[PDB]
């Protein structure tokens, strides 16, 4: 009921003809389940089950927004202390309103 | 159990291949495997990448690939000069004053009077020397220590 | 067999919302005669029109945007009724 | 203008000339005639196009220079 | 730079600055100041005044807004058959009430920009936020969960980008000139005009 | 400290002449510049031959600094390894210098948005010191830590 | 340099003249013989000049190539792992599809012109679309999905060459020029955003591979996505770096959350090539940051970061492409037992998993170290925020890999001969970069 | 169409940049790009689609020329006219996909430098609005250019009358693959 399709000789020739089924590399494929494969098509899908809610509108501004919000204050206070540390003027950075225009350091200045 | 015929070093039972390596069946008459088509375009190019990158690393002149092995004896150099430099710093109280106030003026602490012994051959010194940001007493402080 | 989006709404109602953008389809010429007719005019008007600030252009674009109906949504809803 | 126009023209002819070829199923050798009047057409169109170029450079030099851009012998060395 | 050793880009002296060079040694401009009438309607010191002036715009969009959708239901009437309702009684609430409503969002914008900027005193991105978030909230009285969120963020978006595009973008860029030697750098050697290139004149239509 | 065009136009012409003399003679290590071109443009972008001969030359610095501090760590480490439990005694004074070195190397070319590098807590400790005698004269009480003789093995 | 030009316009000539059933052999000659070329560019290319190894003008400003320390290291990566896709690529059309991909994009790394960089690389834009888009084990809408987002991000960044041409004279980078104007910065920013996948632009990548061939996914994943540190080291921080250290804050928050939520996207995911896709979202975000920082510890640990991941992302995508081709599968789900059924496919894949989770003896140890070190250079929280959520990864790696490994399985899937040569050299420079040759 | 479509816009451009015919106002050049973009992209049939990228086309064209670029209106006319011969004279599929690559904007063909003309002025008058809805009326209509490939090579089997009459469509795709190069100087 199967015969060797592969010939390490070289002499390999496909018997699409054969009564035998060739043990080709279809021979190892998964069978697969019917429900497996509803399951991989709607979790691509889950666009379709997308519902604007009030608690959807509030997990998504909690984390991620809030992670933004987060880590945008973070960085705003590590540019402050190290503006402080370097001994810099206060940095004019893009929506903090300085009525400075340092903004990057002379090399050749001591500061 | 134990060991197959009660002695430890005794001959293998196992005759054969134990598996099929790259799933490949051995021929039955001992004849050799028909190569690949790529097998010797893909050892040729791939080993020449790895053989010249070899040669290229160890083979070619200091600078050439690393330019840190360039740097190394101007840094013994360099090493020797600022030796000698901080300890006739460390000797003298009177230059130890003079560069108290160039450093302040740099905006510079005490401790880093090591510092700009270091930075005597510098982009920003020997630059802002020449401009006026940095004190012209600095010059004559790198001098007196042997330049 | 496959798995395959599920289409909501059944068949039958969802084939007779088709069905009502068959009507009359009144030719294009109509339509365009007046438009570049008054859209001529338009241009002429234009160039006495004040100034205006951007920031109102904008808005006014966007509510232009907001207020246009597609000729279809017409053409689907009309109704030869008081 | 360019130093390489009557290379690029007469490597663009071999473009013609094999992509007639391919276009209407047939391979890049046949019909060998097309592809040497392909490249002595497509150089010598090259460097025309090259010399008018040069050309309309040197008239809009002569133009600002009218105007009164005060264009240096260099700037003219620039302009051939 | 392009090395692994010292940072890309540069540093500018802020101690030393650069005297101002002319472009050209004759200026020509083909460029119109603003006009006296967009000044006026551009002035936010009287909300209403300021309001009265700008609505124009809005009423406008409304009426050929509704004059569209009437015109498509006009053309579909047939002229054969006699109606007994009256077309001119269904089609005149369309344009009245797509005007109305236009009107009535471009008031409520320009009002809220001008009591903002007066209140404030200065003139800011956040006027047209504000403004454009209330409009947008009108839009949304009564309408499903996404839309009163997404309507004033585009409202309000909208002037954000006016201001972007209308106002910063052209003063971030006024002294770009293309010609003779780069605004940055005039100590190269570059062929210097007497006279600014005239592309085109003042326009008059 | 205002520069005029016509300056800063001579100073193009000198600029030009330095790089011709350069080309008379060929060099091969005309990239790994031993003095820098002095000159007091606002920015060096300004004149093109200046900034890349310039950068080449800090690059330069910088190498030479990275392997200086590398002779420095492994005297430091030498020196350790020979003394024993006398080593933070008698390496004070390599472990300061190495440590200076260290600074020089990663501060100088730190860039725009990188802090001080503070090998051996000079900075921390000057800050305590001024600190704590503002604190003393004024009559306030300090928060902080008073400044320590020695903080790490140096420095 | 002349010689690696000539053969790289070399490689897609070559297939109008072979017979068409010597196509693939001389395909690969053609692909070893350009990265020998490259090894030559490599030996003529003296550290002693140190801005630029080598430059070479053709007759224009267009036609002006170079090799800097990113240059030389990108093509040299790519000629390295272009012979690996010419040969798990069959047909004609495929082969006349990926040599042109290839050509263009090596050109576009060495060129020092920002309009040629944007008229080279966006050639391969139709290509990707055909190729993403292919008749049955293709989809449409990633080809979609990656097409318009390149051009909007490239229509961006032509624009801003456009206004430094018309301002400056001049748009090479040789001839230098700074500029402090917002909307230039932004508009060559946004096609950095866009092709160096960053949140929330990162939404093409992950179609694209998983509907891409496993060529095509190495490619893109070897090279295409590391364009983006050519650009930013050759046509960005160059001239726009007063407008990257006036957004640093702006510019942290975005690669730190792209970071973070491509970590917890990665979670999510049930195929192979989507989990090692997402992996690669989140290991951009890194080189992005450090490279933004301008110092001279973040432009060599991003370039390094850069090797590192063109020698990992590649293995495994090719690893998978396997796996798929025994078992007609990608779903973790069905994959089971791999560990007794495919020892050496495991042995392997188990390594560059390692590599992955950056490990020391690879390479993306070394690279990270290099670049938390330049974070730590800005702040300490910055490489703190960094080091704590690379856990993130681990869980899903771990998970994978516990999926994969034991279960109950009736079929041998293990790689041939032909597979092993395909991973060999990966693992070996894999291997030899781990050492520290860099 | 293709006769009736190209050639006349050259007089009309020679007349406006001679006889110095140009308005202050932008709407008609911006209306003309937005809505031919949008309609472009939600009409199903293809010859809709090749006639409203010259609606977008020709308002930005219009909004160059008002400004006095007239050497850029006068390249853009002739790369137009080559780029557009191939689609509409359609009789090889892959000269058809050349044209579109072309219209659209693309690198390696001459319609890049031609678009490139129309949008390096643009930058030069500086104006935030065009530029801003160019780039994103671009995008819209690069969909349906996308639209014209995907029908082609990636829908279903196509089947075209072989009519041989390609006079100059072999010379106009050799143009527009060849002359990107030494147009090269005009952007
Ligand atoms: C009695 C005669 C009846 C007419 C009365 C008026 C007569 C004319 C008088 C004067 C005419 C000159 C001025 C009129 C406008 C010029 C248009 C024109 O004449 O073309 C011929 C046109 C017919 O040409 P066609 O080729 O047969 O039709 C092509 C379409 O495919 C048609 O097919 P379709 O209808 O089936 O498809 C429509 C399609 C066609 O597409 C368009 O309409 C394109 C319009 C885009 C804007 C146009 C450029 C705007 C620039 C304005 C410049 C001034 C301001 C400057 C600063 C602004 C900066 C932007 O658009 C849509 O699908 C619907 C959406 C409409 C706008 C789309 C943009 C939405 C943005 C909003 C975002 C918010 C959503 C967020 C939430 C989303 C959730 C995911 O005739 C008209 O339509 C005129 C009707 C007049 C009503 C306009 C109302 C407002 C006008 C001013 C506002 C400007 C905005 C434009 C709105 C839409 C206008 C079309
Ligand atoms: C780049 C940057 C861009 C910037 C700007 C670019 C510039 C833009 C513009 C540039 C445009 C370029 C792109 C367009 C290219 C033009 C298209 C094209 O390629 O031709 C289309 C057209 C398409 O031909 P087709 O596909 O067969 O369709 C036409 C049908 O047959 C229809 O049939 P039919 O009834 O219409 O027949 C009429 C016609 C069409 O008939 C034919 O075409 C049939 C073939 C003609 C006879 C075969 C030609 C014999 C010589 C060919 C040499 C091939 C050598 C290869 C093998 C080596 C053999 C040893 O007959 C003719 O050939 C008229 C020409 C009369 C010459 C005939 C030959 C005279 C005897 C040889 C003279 C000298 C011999 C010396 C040495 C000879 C041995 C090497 O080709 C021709 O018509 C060929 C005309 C010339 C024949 C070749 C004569 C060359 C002289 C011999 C070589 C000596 C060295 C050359 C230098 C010195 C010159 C004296
Ligand atoms: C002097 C001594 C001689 C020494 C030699 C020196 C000579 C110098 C060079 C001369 C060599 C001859 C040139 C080849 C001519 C024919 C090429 C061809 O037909 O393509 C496919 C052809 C093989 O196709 P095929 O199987 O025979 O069937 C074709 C059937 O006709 C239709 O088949 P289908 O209906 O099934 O269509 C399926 C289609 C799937 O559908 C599509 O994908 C269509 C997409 C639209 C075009 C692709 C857009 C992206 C293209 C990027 C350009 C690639 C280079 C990237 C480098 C960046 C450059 C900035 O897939 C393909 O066709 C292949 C995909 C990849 C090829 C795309 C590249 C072709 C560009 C245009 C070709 C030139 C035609 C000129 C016309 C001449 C007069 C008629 O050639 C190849 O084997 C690979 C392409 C080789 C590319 C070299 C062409 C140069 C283009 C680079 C532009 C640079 C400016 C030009 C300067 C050139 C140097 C001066
Ligand atoms: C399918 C695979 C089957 C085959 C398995 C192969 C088995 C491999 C054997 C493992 C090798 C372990 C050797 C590790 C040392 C690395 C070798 C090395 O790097 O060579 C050094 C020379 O150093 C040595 O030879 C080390 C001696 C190795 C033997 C020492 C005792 C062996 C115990 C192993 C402990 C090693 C721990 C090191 C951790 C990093 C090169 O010297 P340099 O000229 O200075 O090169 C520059 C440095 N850099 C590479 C960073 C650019
Ligand atoms: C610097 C150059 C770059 C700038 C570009 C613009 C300048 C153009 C310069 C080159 C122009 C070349 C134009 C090439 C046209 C292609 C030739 C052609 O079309 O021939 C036709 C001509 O068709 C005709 O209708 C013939 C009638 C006219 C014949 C030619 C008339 C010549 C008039 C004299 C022109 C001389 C110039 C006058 C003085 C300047 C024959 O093709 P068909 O038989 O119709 O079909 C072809 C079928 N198939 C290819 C598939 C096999
Ligand atoms: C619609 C979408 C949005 C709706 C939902 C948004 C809700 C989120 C709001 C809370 C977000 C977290 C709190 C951060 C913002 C606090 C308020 C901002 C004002 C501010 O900067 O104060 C600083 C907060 O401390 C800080 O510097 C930050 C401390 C909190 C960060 C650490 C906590 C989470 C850690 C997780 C890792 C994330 C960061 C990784 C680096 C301290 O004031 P100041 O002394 O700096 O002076 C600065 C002068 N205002
Ligand atoms: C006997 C045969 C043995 C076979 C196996 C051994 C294989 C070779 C092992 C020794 C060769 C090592 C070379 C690997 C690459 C090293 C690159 C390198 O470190 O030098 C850089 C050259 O610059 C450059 O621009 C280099 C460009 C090319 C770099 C390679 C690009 C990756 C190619 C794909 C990976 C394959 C790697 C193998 C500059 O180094 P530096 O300035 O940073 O200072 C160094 C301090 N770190
Ligand atoms: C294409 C840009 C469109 C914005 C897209 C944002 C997302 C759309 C969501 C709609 C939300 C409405 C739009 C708000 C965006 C503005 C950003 C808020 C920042 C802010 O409030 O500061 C204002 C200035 O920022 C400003 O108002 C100017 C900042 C410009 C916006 C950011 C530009 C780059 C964003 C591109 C992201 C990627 C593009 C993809 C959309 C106040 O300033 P103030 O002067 O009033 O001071 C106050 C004295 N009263
Ligand atoms: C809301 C968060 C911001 C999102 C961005 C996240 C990080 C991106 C940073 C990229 C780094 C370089 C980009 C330069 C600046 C881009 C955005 C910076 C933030 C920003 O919007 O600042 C605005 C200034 O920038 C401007 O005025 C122009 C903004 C960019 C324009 C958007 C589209 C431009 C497309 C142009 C195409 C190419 C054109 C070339 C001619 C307003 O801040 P402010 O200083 O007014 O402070 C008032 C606060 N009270």
């Amino acid at each position: 009921s199967s015969r060797i399709a592969g010939d390490t000789t070289g002499k390999y020739t496909p018997n699409i003809f054969s009564p035998e089924t060739p043990m080709d590399r279809s021979f190892s494929h998964v069978p697969k389940n019917p429900f497996w494969e509803a399951w991989v098509f709607r979790r691509d899908n889950i666009q379709r089950e997308f519902v604007w809610t009030w608690q959807t509108i509030f997990d998504l501004a909690t984390f991620v927004g809030g992670l933004y919000v987060a880590m945008y204050a973070t960085a705003s206070f590590c540019s402050r202390q190290n503006d402080k540390r370097n001994g810099y003027p206060e940095r004019n950075y893009y929506f903090s309103d300085s009525k400075s225009n340092f903004v990057i350091p002379d090399e050749r200045e001591f500061y | 159990s134990g060991h197959p015929n009660g002695s430890f070093w005794s001959e293998g039972t196992q005759v054969g291949l134990n598996g099929f390596k790259y799933g490949e069946i051995p021929l039955p008459n001992g004849q050799p495997r028909k190569k690949l088509w790529l097998e010797n375009i893909w050892n040729i190019g791939y080993g020449g990448f790895f053989l010249g990158a070899f040669c290229l690393y160890y083979g070619a002149p200091p600078g050439h690939v690393i330019p840190s092995q360039w740097a190394t004896p101007k840094a013994k150099d360099e090493y020797a000069v600022d030796m000698k430099m901080i300890d006739k710093y460390n000797e003298r109280p009177d230059l130890q004053a003079r560069l108290s106030i160039v450093l302040k003026d740099l905006n510079m602490i005490e401790e880093e009077a090591y510092d700009l012994i270091m930075m005597r051959k510098d982009y920003k010194v020997l630059l802002g020397l020449h401009s006026g940001r940095v004190p012209a007493d600095l010059k004559a402080i790198y001098e007196e220590l042997e330049a | 067999d496959e798995p395959k989006h599920q289409i909501p709404g059944n068949a039958l109602d969802n084939w007779a919302f088709l069905r009502t953008y068959a009507k009359p389809l009144p030719d294009m010429i109509h339509y365009y005669y007046y438009v570049y007719l008054f859209g001529f005019f338009f241009v002429y008007k234009v160039a006495d029109f004040p100034e205006y600030s951007p920031r109102v252009l904008v808005m006014a674009a966007l509510i232009g945007s907001l207020f246009y109906v597609r000729r279809d949504w017409v053409h689907r809803e009309f109704k030869d009724s008081p | 203008g360019w130093e390489y126009a009557g290379t690029y023209g007469a490597l663009c002819g071999m473009v013609y000339a094999i992509g007639s070829n391919v276009i209407s199923g047939r391979a890049w050798f046949r019909r060998p005639w097309v592809h040497v009047t392909s490249v002595t057409l497509s150089y010598l169109g090259s460097k025309l196009l090259d010399e008018v170029q040069d050309t309309y450079y040197l008239e809009h030099l002569k133009r600002v220079e009218r105007k009164g851009l005060q264009v240096t012998e260099e700037h003219k060395k620039l302009f051939s | 730079t392009f090395n692994y050793v010292i940072p890309y880009g540069g540093s500018s002296s802020y101690t030393i600055n650069n005297e101002p060079v002319k472009a050209e040694e004759v200026t020509v401009d083909f460029s119109k100041e603003p006009s006296a009438s967009s000044l006026k309607l551009a002035d936010k010191s009287d909300w209403i005044a300021y309001t009265f002036n700008n609505v124009p715009l809005m009423a406008t969009v409304g009426l050929l807004a509704g004059a569209h959708e009437a015109f498509l239901h006009y053309e579909r009437t047939p002229i054969y058959g006699k109606r007994t309702y009256n077309i001119i009684k269904k089609l005149a609430p369309i344009v009245i009430n797509k005007t109305a409503y236009a009107t009535l969002l471009g008031a409520i914008f320009c009002a809220t920009d001008a009591l903002y900027e007066n209140y404030s005193g200065k003139k800011s991105y956040t006027s047209g936020m504000v403004a454009g978030a209330a409009t947008g909230a009108v839009f949304a009285i009564g309408r499903p969960l996404p839309q009163p969120l997404v309507w004033p963020l585009v409202f309000a978006a909208a002037p954000v980008i006016a201001d972007l595009f209308g106002e910063v973008y052209p003063e971030s860029m006024k002294s770009a000139r293309g010609y003779g030697t780069p605004y940055g750098f005039e100590n190269l050697d570059d062929a210097v005009p007497t006279r600014n290139p005239i592309r085109r004149n003042p326009h008059h239509y | 400290t205002t520069a005029t065009i016509e300056e800063r136009r001579a100073f193009h012409k000198e600029v030009l002449d330095i790089v011709q003399s350069k080309l008379a003679n060929k060099n091969s290590e005309w990239a790994r510049p031993e003095e820098p071109i002095l000159h007091n443009l606002k920015s060096e972008k300004e004149e093109p031959h200046v900034y890349y001969h310039n950068n080449n030359f800090r690059v330069t610095r910088q190498l030479i600094h990275f392997e200086k501090t590398k002779i420095f760590e492994d005297e430091l480490d030498k020196c350790m390894r020979t003394h024993g439990e006398a080593k933070y005694r008698k390496c004070q004074e390599i472990a300061k210098r190495f440590q200076a070195s260290c600074r020089v190397a990663s501060n100088l070319e730190r860039g725009p948005n990188a802090r001080k590098r503070d090998v051996g807590f000079i900075y921390q400790n000057n800050k305590l010191r001024e600190l704590e005698k503002d604190a003393k004269e004024l009559g306030l009480n300090n928060p902080f830590p008073p400044s320590s003789p020695r903080t790490t093995i140096g420095y | 340099m002349s010689l690696y030009l000539f053969m790289l316009f070399l490689q897609p000539l070559s297939l109008s003249f072979v017979s068409r059933s010597f196509s693939k052999i001389s395909s690969l000659m053609m692909s070893f013989a350009t990265l020998w070329s490259a090894v030559y560019m490599w030996f003529t290319s003296n550290g002693a000049n140190q801005t630029f190894y080598q430059v070479v003008s053709w007759g224009s400003d267009w036609s002006t190539f170079g090799v800097c320390y990113t240059s030389l290291y990108i093509s040299l990566l790519c000629a390295f792992i272009f012979p690996i896709c010419v040969i798990l690529v069959q047909g004609y059309r495929a082969l006349s599809i990926l040599i042109c991909i290839q050509t263009a994009v090596s050109l576009s790394i060495v060129s020092l012109h920002m309009l040629a960089f944007y008229a080279l690389f966006e050639s391969s834009l139709l290509l990707f679309f055909i190729l993403i888009g292919r008749r049955k084990y293709g989809s449409l809408s990633a080809a979609y999905n990656i097409s318009i987002y390149t051009f909007i991000s490239a229509l961006g960044f032509l624009i801003s060459a456009f206004w430094l041409n018309w301002s400056f004279g001049s748009v090479c980078a040789l001839l230098p020029n700074e500029e402090a104007n917002s909307f230039v910065a932004f508009g060559i920013f946004i096609l950095l955003w866009v092709k160096a996948p960053l949140v929330p632009f990162h939404l093409w990548l992950p179609e694209a591979h998983v509907y891409a061939p496993t060529a095509g996914s190495v490619l893109l994943a070897g090279v295409l996505l590391k364009i983006s540190i050519v650009g930013l080291h050759v046509f960005f921080l160059p001239i726009c770096a007063s407008s990257i250290v006036k957004a640093f804050p702006l510019i942290l928050s975005i690669c730190l959350g792209s970071f973070i939520f491509s970590s917890f996207s990665t979670l999510k995911q049930i195929d192979l090539k989507k989990i090692v896709a997402y992996s690669s979202i989140s290991h951009m975000a890194i080189v992005f940051l450090s490279s933004a920082t301008n110092s001279g510890l973040g432009i060599q640990g991003a370039v390094l970061y850069c090797i590192a991941h063109g020698l990992i992302s590649p293995g495994l995508f090719l690893l998978v492409g396997i796996l798929y081709k025994n078992t007609n599968t990608k779903l973790v789900f069905y994959l089971r037992g791999l560990s007794q059924q495919a020892p050496v496919w495991w042995s392997v894949w188990v390594f560059f998993m390692l590599g992955n989770l950056a490990f020391p003896l690879f390479p993306n140890f070394i690279a990270e170290v290099v670049c938390l070190s330049a974070l730590f250079k800005n702040h300490e929280l910055y490489a703190y925020a960094f080091i704590f959520f690379s856990f993130v990864g681990t869980v899903y790696s771990s998970t994978v890999l516990g999926r994969l490994k034991g279960g109950v399985s009736s079929q041998c899937v293990d790689a041939s001969r032909l597979d092993v040569i395909s991973w060999n050299p990966l693992v070996l420079a894999t291997v030899v970069t781990g050492i520290g040759y860099m | 169409a293709f006769v009736f479509s190209t050639l006349p816009k050259l007089s009309v451009l020679y007349l406006i940049s001679n006889s110095n015919i140009g308005s202050e106002c932008v709407w008609w050049g911006l209306i003309s790009l937005w809505l031919g973009s949008i309609s472009q992209y939600q009409s199903v049939f293809v010859r809709s689609i090749l006639l409203y990228s010259s609606v977008a086309e020709i308002g930005l064209v219009l909004l160059v020329l008002q400004e006095g670029f007239s050497w850029e209106a006068f390249s853009w006319v002739s790369i137009y006219f080559l780029s557009l011969s191939g689609v509409w004279h359609a009789n090889s599929k892959f000269v058809s996909a050349i044209s579109v690559a072309s219209i659209a904007g693309l690198p390696p063909f001459l319609g890049f430098i031609g678009k490139a003309q129309i949008l390096k002025s643009l930058v030069s008058i500086n104006l935030g609005i065009l530029i801003f809805s160019s780039i994103l009326a671009a995008t819209i209509s690069f969909i349906g250019y996308l639209r014209l490939i995907r029908l082609m090579y990636l829908v279903s089997p196509v089947k075209w009358k072989n009519n041989k009459d390609s006079s100059f469509i072999n010379w106009s795709t050799w143009m527009l693959t060849v002359g990107t190069l030494p147009m090269v100087y005009s952007v």
